[PDB]
């Protein structure tokens, strides 16, 4: 009743960069409220998603909840690498998490961000993703 | 939208009706030159988008503090107190994007005096005074009903 | 033997009635003359 | 104590950008657009 799924996935994500997985790595949290997302307004969704997240995202059960989920993922990795800005202003199509059905999401990362990264010195950069009606929590850990 | 109740005046007559539910529409009208942004909803939206982008805030710098407070607790039994302290900050988020909303969508226009509550009802969906279709008379068929 | 005393009028005047009952921030005053509190035209809709 | 540093910030920013709202009206008649205008500013700072 009072633990559910979503409380899990938050407490599981905290307890894997809790002195462990953060050895020698940048790490980055952020959470966006699904209220924030604006899946009607065709400005937003084109610039900073690739048609991979779109595809997948919009055939979901929450479409809202789904952008949320991909959108703090884009917030926690271009936070993970420790770079300030890419150019101007925060174009993260560049930055892709191929989300497969029933499957730990992947970030391929490619264009300006994947020069300013492989820079850094960042071989993989994995990424964690909790979603539901209020919150979408997205930790990422990047290491050499 | 509202549902109230009102008294009348000093009287020595039980049976005879009053005035007073017209308290429903009482606003202050002294300073009615420039319209008051309270009502438009535009407005009232902005500083929602602002307020909630704070509260994004607010939940990182907790979920940074609930790192820096599980590490002491030994590793064995540190699940048990993510799980408790996660669902804490989710509420305190959820309370506080509510009492946002209370504030600029339910509740914009109630510590307003240029705003009646029959009025701020309905601007709460975007409806004017001028959209008050019907109105349903208790129409009794007495003379002084 | 007046504890309880009846009011016989309102603080309202039956033309002051609809005025007070619309203004949020009308008060009420104490009346120079009769002594008591009543509803003042003066501070009804009043900019101050 | 934090969510009352924010209020104070965001009351700043309310008062920037009515004093960026004064300019465009005539200067003869401002006054009256300030006194209704930071008045409903004191409001959304008490509500807050």
């Amino acid at each position: 009743s009072y633990i559910n799924a979503n409380t899990i996935e938050t407490a599981k994500m905290i307890e894997n960069m809790t002195k462990e997985k953060v050895s020698n790595g940048g790490v980055g949290v952020d959470v966006e409220l699904i209220t924030s997302i604006n899946v009607e307004n065709d400005t937003f969704i084109e610039r900073n998603f690739t048609p991979q997240e779109i595809e997948y995202c919009s055939a979901q059960p929450s479409v809202q909840s789904s952008f949320a989920g991909t959108w703090s993922a884009k917030e926690a990795v271009f936070k993970s690498l420790g770079v300030k800005s890419l150019g101007g202003g925060a174009a993260l199509k560049d930055i892709e998490i191929v989300r497969v059905n029933k499957n730990a999401p992947a970030v391929e990362l490619h264009g300006n961000a994947k020069k300013a990264a492989e820079e850094a010195g960042v071989t993989d950069v994995k990424v964690s993703i909790s979603h539901d009606d209020l919150q979408a929590v997205a930790v990422a850990v990047s290491t050499k | 939208a509202m549902a109230a109740t009102a008294t009348d005046k000093i009287g020595r007559s039980v049976p005879a009706p009053g005035k007073g539910i017209l308290t429903t529409a009482r606003e202050h009208h002294s300073s009615v030159k420039y319209a008051s942004p309270n009502l438009n909803m535009k407005y009232r939206k902005r500083q929602l988008v602002t307020r909630e982008a704070q509260i994004k805030d607010w939940v990182e710098n907790e979920l940074e503090a609930l790192k820096l407070e599980a590490e002491e607790i030994p590793s064995e039994d540190q699940n048990e107190f993510l799980l408790e302290r996660t669902r804490e900050i989710h509420n305190e988020a959820e309370s506080q994007l509510r009492a946002a909303q209370q504030q600029w969508g339910n509740d914009f226009y109630k510590r307003d005096p240029r705003i009646a509550p029959l009025r701020g009802a309905l601007a709460t969906y975007g409806l004017t005074i001028d959209d008050l279709g019907v109105a349903s008379f208790h129409g009794t068929s007495t003379k002084a009903n | 033997n007046k504890l309880f005393v009846s009011k016989e009028h309102a603080p309202y005047t039956d033309e002051l009635e609809e005025d007070v009952y619309l203004d949020p921030l009308a008060r009420v005053s104490k009346d120079k003359k009769s002594g008591s509190l009543t509803f003042n035209s003066k501070n009804i809709q009043s900019k101050d």
